[PDB]
Parts: structure tokens; sequence; C-alpha cells
């Protein structure tokens, strides 16, 4: 949705000074587009990111991009510009993961002095992890726990970020003048304490006949605006059916669950109200 | 009995089954691995509740020293003990323990126990040590565990036992044998490591097929505690690859398609060539890492 590209573009401007078109998740490469716009991995395109200038070789410079500021302020007004795909720059990526106030307990572990490995392989089990704190308030209730049990000397194996880091950078943490060392991490081999945790109100769009697997599949049309195919009613398998003629005998219609089970929301936020 | 080369132990977050496999008189002849069993194997032994492979061999229950063990049964023209082959090895253990007792096993050495050596002329091919901190004197005998305990044998055991029967291809190696504790930051640190020491030094690359085999056979020299290999091969660029920049060619993995994401792994080198893949949870495998383990960075 714009609120993830609005996160990424404070991400991208808050983290970062220069201004400096690095690229911006925006293709128009493939002519079979048909004006729409595509995606590659679990991305229906839903909100309007992407204007139109006319161009003498608009339809070869293929590859969108806008511009991040040095100023902290940046809410969609950006520079936007086309350019091609023959460029050659190394990697910068990203991939797909698929009491105390504010916050579960936090068991914290004394007189047992191990470093970083040694902790997120003891303490972490099928329902305990390294715990992270994600809000300012915990991490004050953190600081006056530790200045309570240990002290200011003592250091702590701390994961530091805004966000619930998922499993699927060793940082630590003083409980005096946290402000310094917040972002500064130092060799984790030393032994000290830790904590741890169309139809009516519905659209369709075709592509492409091309065969690929189903684990491929589910990122084929999803590149486009649209989810696959949940058949809902009657009137939509009929639909369904009529067209079917120019198209084979086979379809991905696109669910899945395991062996042995249930069916559950067509992995597409959709109730079961018959089969 | 599970030698960590061929399984990867760590946190495990289509059934298994597990068996034993020879590798053609090896001297680690016995490892256990684990594969799909629909497949048809073999199964020999059902447990309920003098000659050998071409050998002889003869024990005495008298207690005497070794030099006088050795002109006892040399009279009937027979030579002590001499292990170089693993079944001799199981042979002979297996015969201490019926006997119940630890016997005598014939060697020497010459200059401070540091080159060993049996009495027969033949180049070492198996090593079956104890411990690395019990080499006081330079002489050897097999205990109950199966291992080589290096003692004095100036003494009396209650039987004896004795038988009858670098530059290579356009690169130079090296190998440090020293000590370190480093153990944090190391994927940015080995590139300036072996450039520091001669211009045109580059971390140990395959680009052939016979390196393979010649660091195989150069590595059973000095092996007394060196049991493990290791490969430069780290986390680069989100992938598994080398340190410089350069694309891999030869596959080193060991079978699927490995995700390790960690910022390190071990990635080993086989007794025969079986690549494979070790996750990390635990740095205490460092031994084996850069004191007495292959740190050879090629130059050409």
């Amino acid at each position: 949705h714009v609120d993830e590209i609005k996160e990424f573009l404070h991400f991208l401007t808050d983290q970062f000074s220069g201004q400096h078109w690095l690229w911006i998740g925006l293709n128009k490469r493939s002519p079979d587009l048909q004006g729409s716009w595509q995606w590659s991995d679990r991305t229906p395109v839903s909100t309007i990111i992407m204007p139109n200038e006319f161009q003498q070789d608009y339809d070869i410079r293929d590859c969108a991009a806008v511009k991040v500021f040095h100023r902290p302020w940046r809410r969609g007004w950006h520079f936007y510009d086309d350019r091609e795909f023959i460029y050659l720059r190394p990697f910068a990526c990203d991939t797909k993961l698929e009491l105390i106030i504010e916050g579960s307990e936090y068991w914290f572990v004394a007189d047992l002095h191990l470093n970083y490995e040694e902790a997120v392989l003891y303490c972490a089990s099928n329902h305990s992890f390294l715990a992270t704190i994600t809000s300012f308030v915990g991490l004050k209730a953190i600081k006056n726990k530790i200045a309570n049990i240990s002290g200011d000397g003592q250091k702590w194996w701390i994961r530091i970020s805004e966000w619930p880091i998922d499993d699927h950078e060793c940082l630590y943490m003083s409980a005096k003048t946290w402000l310094i060392d917040l972002g500064k991490p130092t060799d984790c081999s030393t032994k000290l304490p830790f904590i741890c945790e169309p139809f009516q109100n519905k659209c369709f769009l075709k592509i492409k006949p091309v065969s690929l697997t189903f684990s491929q599949a589910s990122d084929t049309c999803h590149s486009y605006g649209g989810t696959l195919p949940s058949v809902l009613s009657q009137i939509e398998q009929d639909f369904i059916t009529s067209l079917l003629p120019d198209m084979e005998a086979t379809l991905w219609i696109g669910l899945r669950w395991t062996a042995y089970e249930k069916i559950n929301k067509w992995t597409d936020n959709r109730e079961l109200t018959y089969s | 009995n599970f030698h960590p080369l061929l399984v990867s132990g760590r946190l495990r977050i289509r059934y298994h089954c597990a068996l034993i496999l020879n590798l053609q008189k090896s001297p680690f002849t016995g490892t256990w691995n684990f594969t799909s069993c629909s497949e048809r194997h073999f199964v020999s032994l059902c447990q309920k509740y003098v000659k050998y492979l071409n050998n002889l061999y003869k024990i005495i229950p008298k207690t005497l020293t070794w030099h006088s063990a050795k002109r006892e049964c040399l009279k009937s023209n027979m030579q002590l003990v001499s292990i170089t082959d693993p079944y001799q090895q199981a042979f002979l253990s297996v015969q201490a323990l019926l006997h119940n007792s630890s016997l005598w096993i014939g060697l020497f050495s010459q200059d401070d126990e540091l080159n060993f050596g049996w009495s027969d002329g033949k180049r070492l091919h198996f090593s079956r040590w104890a411990e690395t901190n019990g080499q006081l004197e330079d002489c050897v005998v097999l205990d109950t565990d199966g291992f080589w305990k290096t003692v004095d044998c100036n003494d009396n055991q209650p039987g004896a036992i004795c038988y009858y029967s670098i530059p290579f291809q356009n690169c130079c190696y090296n190998f440090i044998i020293t000590k370190n504790r480093h153990m944090a930051t190391t994927q940015d640190e080995v590139h300036t490591k072996c450039q520091k020491l001669n211009p045109k030094s580059h971390i140990l690359s395959i680009r052939d097929e016979k390196e393979n085999n010649f660091v195989l056979e150069q590595l059973l020299y000095f092996n007394y505690m060196a049991s493990w290999v290791m490969l430069g091969i780290t986390y680069r660029n989100k992938s598994l690859m080398w340190f410089d920049k350069t694309p891999l060619s030869y596959t080193h993995w060991r079978a699927g398609r490995p995700t390790i994401k960690n910022e390190k792994f071990l990635a080993g080198l086989s007794t025969d060539g079986f690549w494979d893949i070790q996750t990390f949870k635990v740095i205490e495998e460092a031994v084996y890492f850069h004191q007495h383990s292959i740190l050879a960075c090629k130059i050409e």
C-alpha cells in the first residue's frame, strides 16, 4: 500500500543525507502490461504512484524512479524520472519474509555470563527469542530495571529497533548514558548477562498464458493489480467458465493448504459460504 | 558415533534414516550417514542376547617391558604391532578387550616425540590419537576406548602382541601454526591479512579439479590434532560466495539448496571430497579455525 512506500521513503530520507537516484521499485519493462502496472513478488498494485509524461522515446526508457531529498519532510512530493535497464550497479536488495508496561515479560539472566551466540542458542526456544525493544517507554522501563537489578557498569545484549524484527549486528546496551551507545556495536565475544523474551463490485484482468510452477504462479498476476481468483458465488463460476473458451484446460485457481487438513480463507481474506 | 563432518548439527527449525558407510580402507572407516530410507540397501549384522586379513598375530600374557617383549617374541621371527589399517586397529582393540588388559604396541621416534613412525617403513596413512596434552614421552599404548595413549612404555603391561605380514598448478600455499583468539568480525580481515604478506595474494579459490586431491594428500602429514578442513566460503553479498569480487563456478553444496542468512558458517571438506556445510550457533568451533588448521591463500 501507500503506507509502505511512505515508510520506505521515511527510512531512506532519515538515515541518509545526500540526494541521489539509487532506484525505486517501479517497472514498466514488458510490453504486455497493456498500460497497467506490474510487480515481481506478491504485490498487487492499488495506489497511484506512477504519473504519465510524454516523451519521444517513452516506450524505451522503462524504469521509473522518484527522488529522495535532504529534507526530513517528503510527503509524496518527489521528482519523477524514467531511465533504461542496461546499467550495472552492485547489489542493493530486499527479500520477502514469508509485567512491564507496553510489552510482555522479560526474562533477565543473572550469574550466567554468556556471549551473543550462546545467548541466542540457549535462551531462545519454541516460544522464546531475543527480546528486542520497539518503544521508548519500554526502553526506559528496561533501563530502570537494569539499574535496579545489576547496576550501571554491566552491559546487556539488547536488540534495538523500532519494529519487531523476525528471526526468519552484535548490539549492546549499558544502563549509564544509553544515548551514545544506541547503535554502536562492539565485539560480542564477551561473557555478559542479557535479557530474553465486469462483475458487480469486482473486476478481472488476464495475462499471458505462460506456464510456471504454483510457487512461482502466486506472483504472475499478483504483479498486476489483483489477487488469484476466489469463487464466492455461482455467478463467478459462470463467468470463469464463460472466459474459459480462449484458455487451455488447466487453470491455477490459486489457493494453498497443507494436506490432511482444512482450507482456510482462500488466502485472500474471503470467508467460505459453500464449496 | 557421529563424526562432525557429514551431519549438520544446529537449532533445527520426508523421513530420515541412518546408515554406516565404508570408504575402501579409509582412516575414518565406519562413518554414519543419513538419507531417505525408501531405497534398498544391505544389512548384515543382527544382535541377539591367529590369522586375520592376510596377517598373522601372536599374543603373550607375560609381564615384560617393550625392549624385553620385542627380544622375546622376536626369536620366533615376529615384529611388534604397527597399526596402519582401520580393520587392523579394530581387531587389535577387540582382542585387547577380550584379554581385558592394555597390551604392548611397537614403534619408536627419533627427536623428542616429534616424528613418530612404525617399524615397517610405510608412509603414515592412519591417525587415531587420543589427546593433545598427553604427549609426555615418545611411546604409545592402546587403551580401552580404542585410542592411542601417548605414554612411556618402559614399564610392565600384562601382555604384548607382535605380528607378521608449496607450488602446485600456478599457485603457492602456506601453513600457519600460531595461537589466535580473534572471535569477531571474521569476514573483512582475511583479505588484508594475506595481502600484507606479499602482493598478489588472494584467498584459496578452486579453479581446477586436481587441487582437491593434492591438498587432501598434503593434509595427512601433521594431523595429530587436525581433523577438520576449512574453506573460504562465507556470507558475501547476501549469498554463499568467496571473499573476492568474483562469481562461483564449482558448486560446493551438499544437497537441496542452502539458505544460510547468517554472517558466517562452516564450509568443511570431507575425507573423500563430500561437500559439506554446517550452520553454527556457538562459536566454540574455532580450534579448528585458525590455530592448527589450513590457512592457505594462493599467490598465482
